[PDB]
């Protein structure tokens, strides 16, 4: 080390109603110079109401929460969080979400509840259990600790690779209609990763989300530009289910247990997310997805 | 209230019913579900199902709360015009996500199998385009079809057609003709000297 | 409140053409002092005591609220209910031919319609069979009931044996000592027997005929069948052919839109009533006399903002329709179980929303009008609420 | 194919303060199901704010508004928004960055201006027609910059949490990086690499200072390769800019870039969206 480096700040306002969050905020965020404030409450006042609403509302409000303050703390934007929440699953969640894109700070409001339900309500105190000690929180990451699964090293050595988007890329065509196939374009890196790959012992498994229907267009791409492949796993027809579910089927039923991946080539996020989080495979990430 | 309690006051009913001549298997849950009980079990939860009549009373069954864990799709069919709408209505992600509902036959193409469920529908709505739609099931590559309709040896019991067996059991026959299939029949719900109130063959391709 | 549903009715409010809604009304509150479980007096001292300076008394007709649509076409008139909706499974002509009676008091040059509240009379054109399976029925039981009491035996029997030695014995051995012992009165066998009778509730039979009839009276009067027939009461608004409305505002329209019949109009402002009192309550108690429900009573300008529009003052003999036939007995304990407020909460709202309505211009009624929506949902919540209130009121 | 998938729906309320719109979803969240508001006149009164604001204040909350559209149309949820803009096309950008993601719908509050003042003018005024849009899509091929393809054909691959797993090692220093653990896969790439006619080039954000620990865990794991760049010893700044500075030094019209094996996101986006180069990216990096 010896350097310096410095992400956003986060800081949580921890405390009750009337304890003065909201009142320090307002005065901090006009005396400091890049700041941005984050209120729940806010929020579920464009949904019109008083401040507790429907599961629905609730959960959704967190989701627009979230994302915003990763979104600013992205952006090296400051952060402060109006934390009506004070509890210890809501901090420790809290944490978990927010710390690794930001330093993490907190500042409690205590005080007396006879002088508390003067800032005129409903007389209800709250949980603060001086708890969990408030020290700030520097920015952790967690994860370069990869684990894959333990799959067996006798089955044959064998790579597996996307058609739609990944080897193949659309030009144009319409994402669920791969009859016109025979006319898309190659994503030569990829084609030049397949080559090699059966230059050593590897199998080639093309795995794709195309309707079984458009098959034949579809092996007259592959033979078109010359890709030399062991299996052509495809979607049954009249299926329609989400990719990483059919793919998962078809991962599953064939190439479970009677290979072993060495590694997979796709460019959706769902897809990647699957393969990576729940059937534990190493999978290189082509292009970008979010489609 | 109870299905413990049912089975105290059971065997006194029953007895009761033996003096007055009438050998009555009573049971609890009411012919509808007696019914779409023996549905699910004896299809299992191992093939996609094709659901030909359907407001979604089925469908819902299929999930139970992950209970039964549904891997397939779902094929779901129906003509009332009403049923598409609402079918329609659960395509705005009210769930409803292995839903595929259709309304032409000639939009089936799944050329996989499949296990069929003919809920009611072949008298309670359509007749005799029954030895139509019957025999069109039988050519798509199924598993395992099942299918009910009313006794009508039943009406003695109560306050469109309606056939008896025989009457119904001739009508199978004369649509699997001379097909390799294996064909079992068995009745649904509350038993009176032989006769349940619903009707049932399974059929399985051999 | 399903909102698939409630999408429904609150579409049919718009499409029909409906510009106002309904308030619920509170009665008279109390008077423990009076022992008028609603109180003509402390009714009109609330209002005197929060700003009326002209008050109105309307007598109050026994139907159905109903706001008339007038218009100049009378053939195109219609009837909206206590609630959002149109009624229309009357004979829609013996219903016009009805309203020819106030059609015919005004004059229709340039004006188009003229929206009514009225009372659509009599009880039963609506309300029968709620009439036969209830009312006369609740009545039908009791009679029965006091023919066999009258008839039977019974009452005489138990008075003999409540007489006899060895009863009483029990009775006073027994409201000194507590469930105790055993009560070496033969178990139970005679512990039921005498403690059964005593608690018998005895009735003080003339008393309990004579109220059983007050109940038939009252059902005569008001639940009788059945020629429809309006009572039109305030005018919420004029339309004029000419785009422009005109919000009346005033429940001394009342005189205008029929009803010759007597009303009256006071003027007790700052406490010189009290000495005003007397004469108010000395014509009311004709009315009552006079077969009649009660009394309404509402400040001279329909509406006042933060006020109910109305207080209502059912009579007690009315009110037996209301209680049992025993409510002139047991009048102190249910003056006690009641409170006017929640209804005089929910009184003032229903009337305030119902203004904004009627605020919304006849031409802009409709399904692209969301301020009518929201008006009325929050209108139909007012509904879901005010309903479980004590729903004798 | 006749499947036809559904996707969300979001809906803009277009209209000049006063039209009804913000009383229109009041209505129209009250009686409907799945919807969601998202208004920007809320989101500056979380900063305190009356009306308009500083242009910081006003840029940062924007890229809150398209974050909480945009993560609730993922949840598969129906999206309401207030406009306050309605501009000569400010509507484009708000349909450029949404129809990605959901089928776009309009409703226009128009009401003339001495009505409007109920509590001066507004103009329309457009050829811009409120045509409900489907979802979108694009992004159809991939720009991967010609390249002199007679240079000696050569593979590129990051170390840190691609080749080489920290397994919780401090990611700033890099002395003990040695000990740090492999990824396998991403290694059998570069052995098979290697066996076909490419160059195997390592290039890192590891300062210079830390470079005998990492050859040794190149050595232990017998990692084989042609070049090794790295970061000037003490150089600290932004690890994104260093590898974009050491390829076009380095690699640059010297090699011919087949592909890049990376993690971190900043990173992998350079490659792709500066470079113009293809880049397989390893496991996820946000950081
Ligand atoms: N030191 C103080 N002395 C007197 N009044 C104060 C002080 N601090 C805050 N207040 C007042 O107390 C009231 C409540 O404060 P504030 O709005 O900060 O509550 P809060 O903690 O944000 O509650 P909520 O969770 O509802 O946002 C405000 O009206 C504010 O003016
Ligand atoms: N002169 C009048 N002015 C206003 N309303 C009258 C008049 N005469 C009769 N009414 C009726 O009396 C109603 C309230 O009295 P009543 O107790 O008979 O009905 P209700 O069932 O209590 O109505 P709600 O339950 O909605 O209060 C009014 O809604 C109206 O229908
Ligand atoms: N159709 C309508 N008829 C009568 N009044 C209406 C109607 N629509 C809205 N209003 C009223 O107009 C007032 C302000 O309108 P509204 O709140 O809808 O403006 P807005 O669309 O929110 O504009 P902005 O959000 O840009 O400020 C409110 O008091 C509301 O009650
Ligand atoms: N030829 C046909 N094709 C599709 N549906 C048909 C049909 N003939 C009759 N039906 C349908 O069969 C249905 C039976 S109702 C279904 C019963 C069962 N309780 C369930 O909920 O599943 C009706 O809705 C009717 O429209
Ligand atoms: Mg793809
Ligand atoms: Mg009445
Ligand atoms: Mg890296």
């Amino acid at each position: 080390k010896n350097n310096t480096h410095h992400f956003p700040k986060l800081l949580i306002l921890v405390g009750a109603p009337g304890s003065g969050k909201s009142t320090f905020a307002r005065y901090f965020i006009r005396t400091e110079d890049n700041w941005v404030r984050v209120n729940r409450d806010d929020f579920r006042l464009m949904q019109f109401g008083d401040s507790l609403m429907s599961p629905f509302y609730e959960e959704r409000i967190t989701k627009m929460v979230e994302a915003s303050v990763i979104a600013l703390l992205k952006n090296r934007t400051n952060v402060i969080i109006d934390a009506t929440n004070s509890s210890l699953r809501s901090l420790q969640d809290m944490v978990h979400t927010y710390t690794e894109y930001a330093d993490i700070s907190f500042k409690v409001f205590d005080l007396p509840v006879e002088e508390l339900v003067k800032r005129c309500h409903v007389t209800q105190l709250q949980y603060t259990k001086e708890k969990f000690d408030f020290k700030p929180i520097p920015r952790a990451l967690k994860e370069t600790s990869l684990t894959y699964a333990d799959q067996d090293t006798s089955l044959p050595k064998a790579v597996i690779c996307d058609l739609d988007g990944t080897l193949s890329l659309l030009n144009g065509r319409d994402p669920y209609n791969a009859s016109t196939a025979d006319q898309d374009l190659l994503n030569t890196p990829v084609a030049m990763v397949l080559k090699m790959a059966k230059q050593q012992g590897y199998k080639v498994i093309l795995l794709s989300g195309r309707e079984n229907a458009y098959r034949e267009p579809t092996e007259r791409f592959l033979a078109k530009y010359q890709i030399d492949y062991d299996l052509l796993l495809m979607r049954d027809t009249n299926d329609y289910r989400k990719d990483n579910i059919i793919k998962k089927e078809l991962f599953l039923e064939e190439i479970q247990g009677k290979y072993f991946v060495e590694f997979l080539l796709d460019d959706r996020n769902q897809v990647v997310d699957m393969w990576r989080r729940e059937l534990a495979l190493p999978c290189f990430q082509v292009n970008y997805g979010d489609f | 209230k109870s299905e413990r309690q049912f089975a105290e006051i059971k065997p006194m009913f029953e007895a009761y019913f033996k003096e007055e001549g009438l050998d009555i298997d009573f049971q609890f849950t009411d012919t509808h579900g007696s019914r779409m009980d023996f549905i699910v079990k004896e299809l299992g939860m191992e093939y996609p199902i094709l659901d030909i009549g359907c407001g979604e009373l089925k469908y819902y069954r299929r999930f139970m709360r992950r209970n039964y864990n549904y891997s397939h799709p779902y094929f779901a069919t129906d003509t009332d015009k009403s049923v598409g709408d609402y079918a329609a209505l659960l395509k705005e992600r009210m769930e409803a996500d292995n839903l595929y509902f259709f309304s032409d036959w000639t939009d089936y193409e799944y050329k996989n199998p499949v296990n069929i469920i003919l809920t009611e529908v072949i008298e309670h709505n359509t007749p005799e385009a029954a030895e139509a739609l019957v025999k069109h099931c039988l050519s798509l590559n199924f598993h395992k079809m099942i299918i009910t309709t009313p006794n009508s040896l039943f009406n003695k019991y109560y306050f469109h057609f309606e056939w008896t067996p025989q009457e119904f059991q001739d009508f199978i026959r004369h649509c699997v003709g001379d097909t390799s299939l294996e064909v079992t029949y068995c009745g649904i719900g509350d038993r009176i000297n032989g006769e349940t109130p619903t009707q049932a063959v399974v059929i399985t391709r051999k | 409140e399903d909102k698939t549903l409630i999408k429904k009715r609150i579409d049919w409010f718009c499409k029909n053409k409906i510009n106002a809604f309904s308030p619920t009304i509170s009665p008279a509150p109390k008077s423990v002092e009076r022992n008028e479980i609603e109180s003509l007096y402390e009714g009109i001292l609330w209002f005197v005591l929060n700003g009326v300076k002209e008050i109105v008394i309307e007598k109050k007709y026994m139907g159905s609220y109903c706001d008339i649509y007038l218009h100049r076409r009378l053939e195109d008139t219609y009837l909206v209910s206590r609630n959002g909706y149109k009624i229309n499974h009357l004979d829609q002509e013996q219903c016009l031919r009805a309203l020819q009676g106030l059609h015919d008091r005004f004059s229709w040059d340039g004006v188009e319609l003229r929206i009514i509240q009225s009372e659509l009379m009599p009880w039963s054109i609506l309300g029968k069979g709620l009439i036969n399976n209830e009312f006369s029925a609740y009545y039908i039981s009791h009679e029965i009931h006091a023919e066999y009491l009258v008839q039977s035996s019974l009452y005489e029997k138990l008075q003999k044996i409540q007489q006899e030695p060895a009863y009483l014995s029990f009775v006073a051995d027994a409201k000194v000592l507590s469930a105790k012992e055993l009560k070496d009165k033969y178990p139970m066998h005679i512990i039921r027997q005498y403690q059964s009778i005593r608690d018998f509730k005895f009735l003080d039979l003339p008393h309990y005929q004579q109220n059983i009839q007050l109940f038939k009276r009252q059902l005569d009067i008001f639940g009788k069948e059945a020629a429809p027939f309006f009572k039109p009461f305030n005018i919420l608004k004029e339309v004029y052919t000419d785009g422009r409305e005109h919000f009346v505002n005033d429940n001394l329209s009342f005189q205008q839109i029929n009803d010759d019949d007597f009303l009256h109009y006071q003027f007790t402002d700052r406490e010189d009533f009290e000495a005003k009192y007397p004469q108010i309550r000395a014509w009311v108690d004709q009315v009552n006399q006079s077969d009649e429900e009660g009394v309404v009573i509402k400040p001279r300008t329909a509406f006042l903002p933060g006020m109910p529009p109305a207080f209502k003052v059912r009579n007690n003999d009315y009110l037996t329709l209301v209680y049992g036939v025993d409510f002139e007995d047991r009048l102190q304990e249910q003056i006690a179980k009641r409170n006017i407020k929640g209804k005089l909460r929910c009184s003032i709202n229903d009337w305030a929303i119902n203004a904004k309505l009627l605020a919304i211009p006849y031409s802009e009624l409709g399904e692209e009008n969301y301020e009518l929506k929201n008006l009325v949902l929050d209108r139909i919540l007012g509904e879901e609420i005010e309903n479980q209130l004590d729903s004798r009121l």
